[PDB]
């Protein structure tokens, strides 16, 4: 939680907006993920959104879809991924580092269990997609007893009650799905800072967003199929990637 | 907040995206206004009559049961429209549909029984409908996909991901977390999120109720037993709902055994698996030991499923039901001896529930007992299997 | 000298060789006495209820005739075990045949559709069944013949003569000449010598008796005609028989069409042959000019039949019922129909049936009239015929 | 009917019984089915037997299904059959010559008609294969006004009113199927004589028949073999056929 506190203090004191991609831990192999992941931060990423492989990962879209198969492909594991998570935070001491998870890879060896290994890692906020606020009581518990900020999603179809669960359940950042009426209500609730996330693949978006008042966006399918369509030029994917986060980046700079 | 409780003891719950609440909600509260409501019963008991052929017959087979003292009925749901116990809660559903003002229906099919059935619906009752199929199924299943066609749903093959039923299953529920509002999301077994394990075993208990008077008329009592397979447990919940209040009835729930659990290839979960969360709730699942969603085997492709609905969890776990496996090869005995017996082509699914009755009579031969079997479905779709292995044996 | 009338008119008789006299009057006399054997009459009732699922269902189709005076609906026939009406009176000379003091059941079949009619009967009531079979119709008909087998029947391949139908009934009736002290010939249709027409249109007379009851009880009066598809008769004299005397009732009889009556290729011999003796009786039949019988056609194989029963032709002849032609364009449009707008496969030879209610509706749409459609059978067999024609056609 | 008579009373002067073939017509082509017929006769037929192809003949065996079965293959029609008929009158005024019919061949064009067109080509008797006793009436009628012998078959499940029927109604030869008791039976009512037939196909069955009080015996699947077996070499044909003939009818001699 501290991380993500520390980021959005920093980053309102110089009145700009987060830029958080995300990408499949593992895809498309676990030294070129590392790579890819290391390429994100050098070019501007505020934090990170990473996904964990996992077999029926029922709200992925098709291009996330794709990239798990990838790192299936490659036989990239939880373990690995945790191994990998180890290394990222080794590397880079004061990023946000959040997982996107399904909730059979968190109650698997243990609700309680997971959260450690994640705080152990060095990981700052857990969003369980399959998780409604009306599940979430052994997962946002465990959560906080680790030090780590439960995530949650705040859907276009949100009702008043639902946003007064977010903003008093949730840590680190609302990920709020893709506003104005929404953010009004989250930040006159307290809730954590809100990212707008869904579709967000142009530096306009980014801009609108913070203009909108949310604190920051997340793009993931934009990254991902960056990675996708150059799987055979490892060296041109980075170069893209660096080109494609500078400009998100930019974006969200006063 | 729920009208209804959403888990059965520890199992169950609503594990979805919590874009997919509103839908969920929406659904229950319907379902509970539909209940309560003479008119809804009326019109789901008129097309339970004149359309499906309810009430099914209860048939007494002695010619399977000679030279010993058990006395086995078959709850006859083969004898239904569509040839199994599906249509009984798919029409159900689609009234649902229609009563929250909904004219389209979304499914999702890998061995297209379940497509079938909601496309059957769908054509009566003036609902569009979509049927989500992994590309590969859909090669696989060209009668299936046949019949869905002809009666005018639209199969849509699924490419994304590994072109198979979780694809097709993901696919169908995103495009329901945006047409809810017109669309209907058909689950066919008593499993996934609440109110869908609850709503299907209200729509498939007339099966135990008619069981129930047609028993205690022929024999003037209940059942020592009623047996029924359990791919996700819709026509076992069926048969067992009406009875679970009498508790001198066994209730037993029979899991594909495959090849033989010693293998890994098999589709028991219930007994062979371990708690775990995936499509909507918290069930015994097969897993990998670091809780991927491990791959199902049956010979029959309706039993091939990886869980099993929270109810049957729940009811094993307190010993109110118990939970056995029959492998491919037992089954395959049960289905000769019944068509060679009486007349009779079982689905492969219905086999397993028969062989493990015909397992109680012949191991205890003179114990006298009254068993009712759910013979959910007819085998004419099987007998291509059931020549092609036979042939290969010699 | 016989108990009752074998002709109809002049339709009818008993043209067998004098050998076989004997076994047809010694099956006239079992039937006048098991007609009055209230414990016969009980048994047949048990095993048509408990077994075979009776009453079937009158399902009234209002999507189908929506913008139309005309009000339809189907006999189930299609929800019977087996998924045909054949099975009604293939129970009933069954028990004939045990009355008799007989315990084998001989059968020929070409379609294999009787075939299977006739295994399962004899299976349900320890009967031992050998069906003979043309050649030609084994390596055709795979899955009926497995059908068959499953249900412990002797399926006798015959290879003399053109090793077709009327080859696997020479054989057929041979052996019965030699073996009817202990087995029975169970003919499929409402056909051949007396006493057949007559036992198999008793046998099969609950379909209109139910479809009386059931129309009473939903409109209040009865049809304005009930329709049937005539291969041999048997399902149509079932659903007419009951309301002969109900002169305010059309009986209309529908024969195949085939590529078009001028072709040549069709199986409509009421209407489009001429008189003749062939199979135990005088009928109307398809002829070549110097009395040699004609190849019949259909899209549909169990209306492939070139005569038809002698009560049909008696009830043309006097102008009680009345009797039409449906092409095999025609029957499958009737069958994309039913799929599409009712969620019901229906046989192609009921196809025939509902063609024609199509056609008296849609020709005249503001005519008042209600209308019963026999659904002889379900569909599920025809699923690849009608595929691989529309596939021809793209 | 005379040419019946008037054999039955030569053959009693010489304490004889008849032997009397039976084959298709135009099997295995009309004129080699005449060549086979006038060898029949030429080795010591004392009738014939004939039968006219049809397409659903259910009372005939295996031999003779396939005897139908060449026919048609060589195109042969009733038509043709009747003008190979009156050809073999032509050659042979005395033998008794006797159709074996399926009853639409004899219904097609009107019963009286078609024993007007037997009458005409010098046709003897008329065996319908498909009507009993019970059904005859318009058959027999037409065929004794045609000075044609109705031949009726006296199987061995016949009763006491069968045997009066047949004795009755029959003219010509009462055919009896393979006998003391029936045939004793039937001399008691005056019935047409007695040919003995099935099965018959060597020459201690003639006999046996003669013996047992029957006028002679009829043969026909045991002929029908030798076409089958000779079909390639049609002299061998006829040479077995004489052979086979000459020792079946020397079998019926005092
Ligand atoms: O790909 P998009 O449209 O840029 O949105 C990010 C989304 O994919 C990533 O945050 C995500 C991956 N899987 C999820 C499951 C649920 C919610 C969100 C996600
Ligand atoms: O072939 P056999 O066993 O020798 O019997 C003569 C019989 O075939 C001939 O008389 C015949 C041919 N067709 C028939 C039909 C009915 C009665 C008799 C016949
Ligand atoms: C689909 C099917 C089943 C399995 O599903 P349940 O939901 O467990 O009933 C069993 N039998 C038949 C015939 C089926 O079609
Ligand atoms: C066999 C069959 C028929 C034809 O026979 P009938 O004796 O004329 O009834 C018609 N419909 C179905 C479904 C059949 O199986």
């Amino acid at each position: 939680m501290e991380r993500y506190e520390n980021l959005f203090a920093q980053l309102n004191d110089r009145r700009e907006g987060a830029f958080v991609p995300f990408v499949t831990l593992g895809d498309p192999g676990i030294e070129q993920s590392l790579k890819i992941i290391d390429t994100l931060i050098d070019a501007g990423a505020d934090a990170l959104e990473l996904g964990v492989p996992f077999s029926d990962p029922l709200a992925d879209g098709p291009t996330i879809q794709n990239a798990n198969l990838r790192a299936f492909a490659a036989g990239v594991t939880p373990a690995q991924c945790f191994e990998m998570l180890a290394l990222i935070r080794e590397k880079h001491p004061t990023i946000p580092i959040g997982l996107l998870m399904y909730a059979n890879l968190v109650f698997n060896n243990g609700i309680d269990a997971f959260y450690a290994r994640c705080e152990q890692v060095g990981v700052d906020s857990v969003l369980v997609a399959d998780v409604p606020v009306e599940e979430s009581a052994p997962f946002r518990q465990a959560a906080l007893r680790h030090n780590i900020a439960p995530i949650f999603i705040c859907p276009p179809n949100a009702d008043d009650d639902l946003l007064r669960q977010v903003a008093s359940y949730g840590r680190g950042y609302t990920y709020l799905l893709s506003l104005h009426h929404l953010i009004e209500k989250l930040k006159e609730y307290h809730a954590a800072p809100a990212l707008q996330g869904f579709g967000i693949s142009s530096p306009e978006q980014v801009s609108a967003a913070v203009r909108a008042g949310a604190a920051g966006a997340i793009s993931g399918s934009a990254i991902v199929k960056i990675i996708e369509k150059n799987l055979a030029s490892p060296k041109q994917m980075l170069a893209e990637l660096r080109s494609f986060v500078s400009a998100m980046k930019a974006a969200s700079r006063a | 907040t729920t009208l209804l409780n959403p888990y059965f003891g520890e199992f169950g719950g609503m594990y979805v995206p919590q874009i997919l609440m509103p839908a969920l909600n929406q659904l229950e509260e319907a379902f509970v206004s539909a209940q309560k409501d003479p008119e809804f019963q009326a019109q789901f008991a008129d097309l339970l009559k004149n359309y499906a052929g309810r009430p099914t017959a209860l048939t007494k087979c002695q010619n399977i049961t000679a030279g010993t003292r058990t006395t086995l009925y078959l709850k006859r749901e083969d004898l239904l429209h569509g040839g199994a116990h599906k249509t009984n809660q798919v029409l159900g559903q689609a009234l649902l549909a229609k009563r929250m003002g909904k004219s389209e229906i979304i499914a999702e099919t890998g061995a297209g029984q379940h497509g079938v059935a909601s496309a059957l619906a769908s054509a009566l009752l003036g609902l569009k409908c979509r049927i989500y199929m992994g590309a590969k199924d859909v090669e696989r299943q060209s009668p299936n996909v046949f019949r869905m066609r002809l009666m005018g749903a639209e199969v849509i093959p699924v490419h994304s991901g590994s072109a198979t039923l979780k694809d097709a299953c993901n696919e169908a529920l995103a495009d329901w977390s945006g047409s809810y509002e017109t669309a209907h999301y058909m689950l066919g077994t008593a499993a996934g999120p609440h109110p869908y394990p609850t709503i299907v075993r209200e729509f498939q208990r007339m099966i135990g109720e008619e069981t129930k008077a047609q028993i205690l008329d022929k024999e003037g009592r209940l059942p020592d037993a009623v047996i029924a397979c359990v791919g996700g447990g819709s026509n076992a919940i069926g048969m067992f709902a009406d009875f679970i209040n009498d508790t001198s009835v066994g209730l037993i729930g029979v899991e594909p055994g495959g090849h033989g659990i010693e293998t890994g290839e098999h589709g028991a979960p219930l007994k062979h698996g371990r708690v775990g969360i995936y499509f909507g709730m918290k069930a015994p699942m097969m897993q990998t030991a670091d809780g991927q969603i491990e791959e199902s085997y049956s010979i029959s492709a309706g039993l091939d499923f990886p869980s099993v609905g929270p109810q049957h969890a729940y009811l094993n776990s307190i010993g109110r039901a118990d939970y056995v496996s029959i492998t491919d090869d037992e089954a395959l005995e049960a289905f000769k001896t019944l068509c060679r017996h009486e007349g009779i082509i079982p689905a492969l699914e219905s086999s397993h529930a028969l062989a493990h009755a015909l397992k109680m009579m012949r191991e205890q031969p003179e114990k006298e007992q009254l068993l009712v079997v759910n013979l959910s479905g007819r085998g004419d779709k099987d007998i291509f299997t059931v020549h092609d292995i036979l042939k290969a044996r010699g």
